[PDB]
Formats: structure tokens, C-alpha cells, sequence
């Protein structure tokens, strides 16, 4: 995306779309919640047959 | 995830917290996960040797 | 043993709960873990370092 | 008291940091418990038995 | 790292979200119904483009 | 103790006829966050307007339907009827009838109209004829209320299952297209942590933007009246 | 102390010294922010002495690193006292277990950037219960010395500098002590004799 | 088509310090924007009374000992700042404790005062372990909202004030937590309004129907730069 846009329109419209991408994203991830708890993380129950 | 529709069940990608900041490119990769929650594998000696 | 006795105390099994923004009142969509942690301030201060 | 960024316990591997979140909050949920005993004004049997 | 798994979460999608199916007439009218509690971000829908 | 430090509404801007943006300044600690949000809350949600709510065509009566002579199918011209701003004056109800032959571009500047019952933008096209043969009669109904209501519920809280050519719209009553606000920090001589609030505001051409703030102050702070004193 | 400890903290506090360790039981005959004084049993009693122990605490001294080293007593006066009890407890100690830092209340999430890369966001309820408030210990020194010239003197006359800048100076020429200095203020007043200057 | 208004229908007092409000009745949407707006009015604006300064006689800093007294000068600071009081006609008032004996310090020790009272009389200020000791202080509260640490005021003003003169923070805000919710409220007519219901948890020195009377009139007060524009 960032790249095209350099090559399309140039500098200006680029570092102004940057920031906006930042905001955005910033304010998103803040909303979605994400979190990391030990139930994440699945171990398969074919493991200790293979072992 | 085997999440249903109107009449029935069907599949889809993952919602899990780590898999969605690995597939993403946020952070991590698969030879993280694969210690974190598979086995970690052969280790080597000091000396080069396995 | 976590598990059991977080039952004893009348708490979530999995550690995760439903929290508010205080912002906005609204909700988060999805659960965050909560809990306690033991923390440490470092002789580190930024009255030395500045 | 203090948000913390998820994003860095995968690919640091530092695991020990996620269950003591969860057993710190274990210890904490069970002197709630005994803390209402002493303001309801419970006799010494119930907190003997609890 | 968060503008990417934030960008990333707010362009999946999902099958049976709620609000699946409407018809918009522009961007506005997806935002003004996300604020509002109607549909949800990975919801499929049909909206007007230039 | 209880005096509290009051703002000054400088500087609206008019980006267009119907497109403002609105500085409220200097602010206590914490209360950019409480007015913006409690007034975005009510400008989206609570508003009173009058909208198209349903509409009937002629051999056209099924949902997926195709009439001839016009470029598009139906679908988006009960997406096109979405956007009719209409000003309805001294009723809750009012039906509308359309109808034309020729070619050409379809618009509500044709439409019949009323003295109680006024039309914001003619130049809203609703279809294109293709054909000199071509012709299509509607007859609209243009209700009252207030928020956003959509058809999925209208279908399903209601079970007076009429005659099949009502063909539902989804209702926009309220005026207000799209708000937005946020939160910056501004300096009284030697103090520091306090706010400055900018609303972003966009409506239809039914009210300025200025009157839609001032109804929803109004709307909350009437709300309060049995606790002030 | 920490809510989820290793077991290990007792053996790290009480053999680093930092404690006051009971030698002989007894007790408690009195107690002080400052001292205590054991009365002795009769099977641990030396036939031939008074048999009163007395521990003197030690109070908000600077360390090599400028911190504060201060002892506060765990005991209550009147109750009885074992062999290798602890009776006060140092800097980071309580009740006898080494103790770092604080538990906190934490939640794993982003929020609005404030965390981008392992930064901190803190409640003001942190910083108003003073949980992390630590004190700091430093020390000036003034030295009179001789010249060719005639010696120095430490005085309380100090030429060209208005008098409300020697109201917390005493007759001596030393501040009091219980002041409130900031920067500029004067410690210590000290004159030294000077050669003729030309203009 | 008019909006209903909600109404203070009911207030329980579950205990001296926790109780419970109710508003009905409320239009739909009108639970959250008025439940959140008063939750962030009451935690930071409320006002009341708190412990500004100490003097103590023959006591020179905090750092320090007193004879016969078994705590430090700061952690007899740290329990004083920690009292709860509520003053009835003026903005500041001085009090006095003398105590001699074996035995706990508290509350109650403090000499009676005409129109100031003392909601926990038993709060612990230090101990006496000494038959021959005895402590005499003269304690000055406030009244002001918000938080204001002795770092900020002693830039206040600049005039010399004698040494011995013990500067304390200063948190007089007297809310400690609020929650909240909306219910489904019975009207016989219809069935689209709700209640809400607010639990506050206070220190004493405050009334729960007195609190959401404040915080209604700031809020009120604040919303009249938009009534009425330019």
C-alpha cells in the first residue's frame, strides 16, 4: 500500500497517509481486546504416540 | 473453528490470540509456536556434536 | 492445582474476564487476563539520567 | 493498576510471567474470602474450618 | 506490531456474524452502523463504491 | 471548591453547506471525553425524522424481481430511495406516487408533490428509462421516528403479513450522516492537563449542523431536570 | 512480601545480617522505635551476670549507593522470644523474608499505543498511595584549608549577599538543623582571604 | 412523541459507608449515557475534607524518633493521612490530641469539637509502650477536591513557616469505587424503559443522594456552552 501510493501520487499524500494508517490501527487493536492466557496454547493429543 | 451457519456447521481460520500475531507478521513465527507448544528438539554440544 | 484452587475461591477457571472501557463504557469484545503480578522499581531514575 | 502489551510474551518465550498472573490471583481470591469473615463478624469455627 | 494486528483484525472475516446480508449505500453508513451496536467489523455485506 | 473552569465555543468551521467542525476549549480534566462521548451517543441514536419506510411497484412485486426499459435492477433502487431527504410537515403519515415514460434520467424533481410535504434535493436521481415504451408507477410511505431501524426486525416484530408488493426500506430518521470527535490537550497560562474537544459533524440537508448539536444539548440536558438544584 | 514466593526468602534475609537476631530467648522487657532490651530465661542465664540483652536499631543511615538503610521492631512488648528469632526487620524485610517490590493489579492488552514497545501504563491510584516512593541519602562536605595568604574561617559573615539568605544559618555559621534547602541555598559559609586586584 | 424522564425512586443504605441508588424511568439508550457520564463525574470531582499539616512538640523532621512511641514520625504521618472527617460550617479548622499512658492512640483521643465529627472513631494513629511518656499534637484539615501532593503547595506560597511544621498529601476526594447497571424496568403501558441502578462505595463524609445532586448540576451546568451556541 505504502509503496504504491509513493509511486502513484508522491511524498506529501505518503507521510499524511502514514499517520492515518497509524491512528487507525492504533485505535483497533485498542478496541479488538487481544489478550494471552496459558489455554492459548494447544498441544495436540497425537504427541505422546508419536513420542 | 467449526462454527455453524443458518442450517449447519462448516470451517474457517483460527481466532486464537497467538496464531492471529503469528499469522499477521506482528510478532512470532512457527518455529516459536512449535516450542512453545510442540517439543524443542535436538540440542547440540558445545563442541559442534548432537 | 491452579485450577482447583481458583475454584475454591469462587473465581474463572481459565483467568480470563469481561472488562469495560472507562472511556466509554462499552466492552471489549473478547475475555483479557487479569491478575497479579510482583513488580520492581530499578535504580535506573531519570532525575540521575537527564 | 498497570496494562501490560501481550505482543511480547510469544517470541520471548518467558511463559513463567503468564501462570504466576494466574496463581497470584488464586492466593488473592482466597484472603477476600477470609477478609468478609472478619467484617461480617464470623465466629473462630467457620475460619478455622475455611 | 499493533497497527499491523490492528489492520489486520478490523479486514477479517467471519461466517455468520451478525448483521449479515444488508445492503449500504457507502462507507458512512458501515460506520455509523458499527458505532451504533447494528452489525459487526467481519461481517458480509454489499455497499456502494466510487 | 465548586466552581469549575467553563469553555469558550471558538472557531466553527463550514466545510460545506451541511459539513462543520466545532472547538470547545479549555476544559477540566476528563470532561472532553464525557461530553463527547454522551453528545455522539444521542445525535446517532435518539434524533426525530421522518424517512421512507416501504414501497409498492406494479408486476414488479417480488424481491427478486426485473422490470424492463431501466438499466438496473430493483435492488439498488430501493437503494436509491435510501438517500430521499424529505421535510413532513403537521402529519406521522404521508404516501407519494411517481411515475413516468420516455428516456432519460428518473429524479425526484418529478415526482407529485404536496404543500405540507417539501423535497430538500431534486436533482436525487432514482432511475434511468432506456426505452420510449418504458414506464413504471411506485407508491412510497414516508413515516416519522427517530434512531435507525432496520428490516429485519420491521419484518419480524410484526406479523400483520400483508399482501405482497411492500417491498421494505431500510429507515434513516435521523438527519445526522456522520459524527466524530477527539481529544487534544490545551494550556491555560500555568496550567497544563487540561482538554480541548473537536466534533467533527456531517448531516443531510434537512438541518444545519450547528441546530442538530444545539437539539441534542437540549435533549440532554432536559433529561436532568428532576436532579438539578 | 511476594503473594507467590520459591521458598527460599527466610534463608536470604536472615543470613545476610541485615536483621536483628535474637541470641538468647527470653522476653520482651522494652520496646522503642530505636531499642529493644531482652530479659533472659533461667536455663539460657549466665551465673553470673544481669542477664538483659539489649539490641540497638539503626536509623535512616545512607548506604554506598545513597539509599536508606533503617530498622523498625516486629516485636510487642511482653511476649516471649526463641533462639534465632527475628526481632527487627532491615531495609526490604518483612517479618523475617526478603521482600523486593510490590504485587500490582495487571491486565495483558494494548491500549491506544501507550504500551508500543514494553512501555508501561500506570494508574494514578499507583502514585497517590506512594507504593513505589523511595527515599534517597546524600552527603556535601566543606573543607578549611590554609593558603600563603592566612588560613580560611567558617563564619556567618558573608560579604555582598542579602540577609533573609542567612536567616537559616546559626551564629556559627551552619544551617540548622530540620531546614528545607533547594537549589542555591547556602550550607555552610566560608570566606577565604584574597589578593589585591587590579581594575 | 416527548422523551419520559427518570425519577430518584428509591435509595438503600446497605451500610454506613456502601448503598445503593435507583432512576427510573429511562427511555431506550438512555441507561449508558447517562450511567457512564455520572460514573466519570463522581470518581473525580467530589468534594471534602483531609489532613494538611502536623506539628508535634520536639520534633524537628520526619526522619526522626520520639521516646516511648514504638513507630517512626512517617508512619505516624501515613495513618493520619488516612482520617476521615467531616467539618460543618467552615473551610479549615484546627484540632488537638493529648495522650498519656500505656496503651493504642486512636480517633477517639482527639478533644471534641463543636461542628466537626469523626466517622470511625477507633482508626490506630501510634502506640505508647513508656508508663512515663505521653505525646501532644495539633492536626489542621482542609477542604478542597481533587489530589494535591506537599510538593505543590509549598510552591504556593513562599513566606518562611518555623521548622517543626510536618507537610502531608492531601487526597480529599471521599468516592472510592461506583458501579452500575440497567435493568428492564415495569411500567404497566409499555415495555421499552428501563432502570438504572448506581452502588457506591464511599469513606463516610458524604451522602449517596447529596453526591448524584452534585454531579447532576455539573453536568447540567457544563452541557450550557452547546445549549445555547456562539
Amino acid at each position: 500500500m505504502l509503496n504504491t501510493c509513493y509511486r502513484i501520487l508522491g511524498l506529501k499524500p505518503t507521510v499524511i497517509f502514514a499517520d492515518q494508517i497509524m491512528y487507525t490501527g492504533f485505535a483497533y487493536a485498542a478496541r479488538s481486546g487481544a489478550s494471552v492466557g496459558i489455554d492459548d496454547m494447544v498441544i495436540p493429543e497425537k504427541k505422546h504416540e508419536i513420542i | 473453528t467449526v462454527i455453524n451457519r443458518d442450517g449447519q456447521e462448516e470451517k474457517q481460520v483460527s481466532f486464537n490470540s497467538i496464531y492471529m500475531m503469528a499469522d499477521s507478521g506482528a510478532r512470532g513465527s512457527a518455529a516459536q509456536i512449535r516450542q512453545l507448544a510442540g517439543m524443542r528438539g535436538l540440542m547440540a554440544k558445545p563442541d559442534g556434536s548432537i | 492445582e491452579i485450577k482447583e484452587l481458583l475454584k475454591l475461591g469462587d473465581l474463572p477457571t481459565s483467568g480470563q474476564i469481561r472488562l469495560y472501557d472507562g472511556r466509554t463504557g462499552e466492552q471489549f469484545e473478547r475475555p483479557v487476563t487479569v491478575g497479579y503480578m510482583y513488580m520492581l522499581k530499578l535504580n535506573h531514575l531519570v532525575d540521575d539520567k537527564m | 493498576d498497570i496494562v501490560l502489551n501481550p505482543l511480547g510474551v510469544p517470541s520471548r518465550m518467558n511463559i513463567g510471567q503468564i501462570l504466576e498472573t494466574h496463581l497470584g490471583m488464586a492466593a488473592k481470591g482466597i484472603g477476600d474470602k477470609i477478609n468478609a469473615m472478619l467484617k461480617q463478624q464470623q465466629e473462630v469455627a467457620k475460619l478455622r474450618e475455611f | 506490531q499493533d497497527v499491523v494486528l490492528g489492520l489486520y483484525y478490523m479486514t477479517r472475516d467471519c461466517v455468520n456474524a451478525k448483521g449479515e446480508g444488508m445492503v449500504l449505500t457507502g462507507p458512512k453508513e458501515a460506520e455509523r452502523l458499527y458505532r451504533s451496536g447494528l452489525a459487526s467489523l467481519h461481517a458480509r455485506v454489499k455497499v456502494r463504491i466510487t | 471548591v465548586t466552581e469549575f473552569l467553563k469553555p469558550r465555543l471558538v472557531d466553527i468551521e463550514q466545510v460545506s453547506s451541511t459539513h462543520a467542525k466545532v472547538t470547545l476549549e479549555p476544559l477540566e480534566r476528563g470532561f472532553g471525553h464525557t461530553l463527547g462521548n454522551a453528545l455522539r451517543r444521542i445525535l446517532l441514536s435518539s434524533m426525530p425524522g421522518c424517512a421512507v419506510t416501504e414501497v409498492e411497484i406494479d408486476g414488479v412485486l417480488h424481491e427478486y424481481s426485473t422490470k424492463e426499459g431501466v438499466q438496473e435492477d430493483i435492488l439498488e433502487i430501493l437503494l436509491n430511495l435510501k438517500g430521499l431527504a424529505v421535510r413532513v410537515q403537521g402529519k406521522d403519515e404521508v404516501i407519494l406516487t411517481l411515475n413516468k415514460s420516455g428516456i432519460g434520467p428518473v429524479t425526484a424533481a418529478d415526482i407529485t408533490h404536496d404543500g405540507d410535504v417539501e423535497i430538500v434535493k431534486p436533482q436525487h436521481v432514482i432511475c434511468h428509462l432506456t426505452d420510449e415504451n418504458a414506464s413504471i408507477s411506485m407508491r412510497i410511505k414516508v413515516q416519522r421516528g427517530r434512531g435507525y431501524v432496520p428490516a429485519s426486525t420491521r419484518i419480524h416484530s410484526e406479523e400483520d403479513e400483508r399482501p405482497i408488493g411492500r417491498l421494505l426500506v431500510d429507515a434513516c430518521y435521523s438527519p445526522v450522516e456522520r459524527i466524530a470527535y477527539n481529544v487534544e490537550a490545551a494550556r491555560v497560562e500555568q496550567r497544563t492537563d487540561l482538554d480541548k474537544l473537536v466534533i467533527e459533524m456531517e448531516t443531510n440537508g434537512t438541518i444545519d449542523p450547528e441546530e442538530a448539536i444545539r437539539r441534542a444539548a437540549t435533549i440532554l440536558a432536559e433529561q436532568l431536570e428532576a436532579f438539578v438544584d | 512480601k511476594p503473594l507467590v514466593g520459591t521458598g527460599m526468602e527466610r534463608a536470604v534475609a536472615v543470613d545476610s545480617g541485615v536483621t536483628a537476631v535474637a541470641k538468647r530467648g527470653g522476653v520482651v522487657q522494652y520496646v522503642d522505635a530505636s531499642r529493644i532490651v531482652i530479659k533472659v530465661n533461667e536455663d539460657e542465664m549466665y551465673p553470673g551476670e544481669a542477664g538483659i540483652d539489649i539490641y540497638n536499631l539503626t536509623k535512616y543511615t545512607r548506604s554506598n549507593q545513597n539509599t536508606c538503610i533503617n530498622q523498625m521492631p516486629c516485636v510487642s512488648l511482653g511476649e516471649p522470644v526463641e533462639r534465632g528469632d527475628v526481632l527487627a526487620d532491615g531495609p526490604s524485610t518483612d517479618l523475617g523474608e526478603l521482600a523486593l517490590g510490590q504485587n500490582m493489579r495487571v491486565a495483558f492488552m494494548p491500549w491506544n499505543g501507550y504500551n508500543f514497545e514494553d512501555s508501561i501504563l500506570v494508574s494514578e491510584r499507583v502514585v497517590q498511595e506512594d507504593r513505589f516512593t523511595t527515599i534517597h541519602i546524600q552527603e556535601l562536605a566543606c573543607v578549611s584549608r590554609d593558603t600563603k595568604l592566612g588560613p580560611e574561617e567558617i563564619t556567618a559573615d558573608i560579604p555582598n549577599v542579602g540577609e533573609a539568605a542567612l536567616s537559616k544559618l546559626d551564629e556559627s555559621g551552619i544551617v540548622y538543623i530540620g531546614a528545607e534547602v533547594t537549589g542555591g541555598d547556602i550550607l555552610v559559609g566560608k570566606v577565604t582571604p584574597k589578593g589585591e586586584t587590579q581594575l
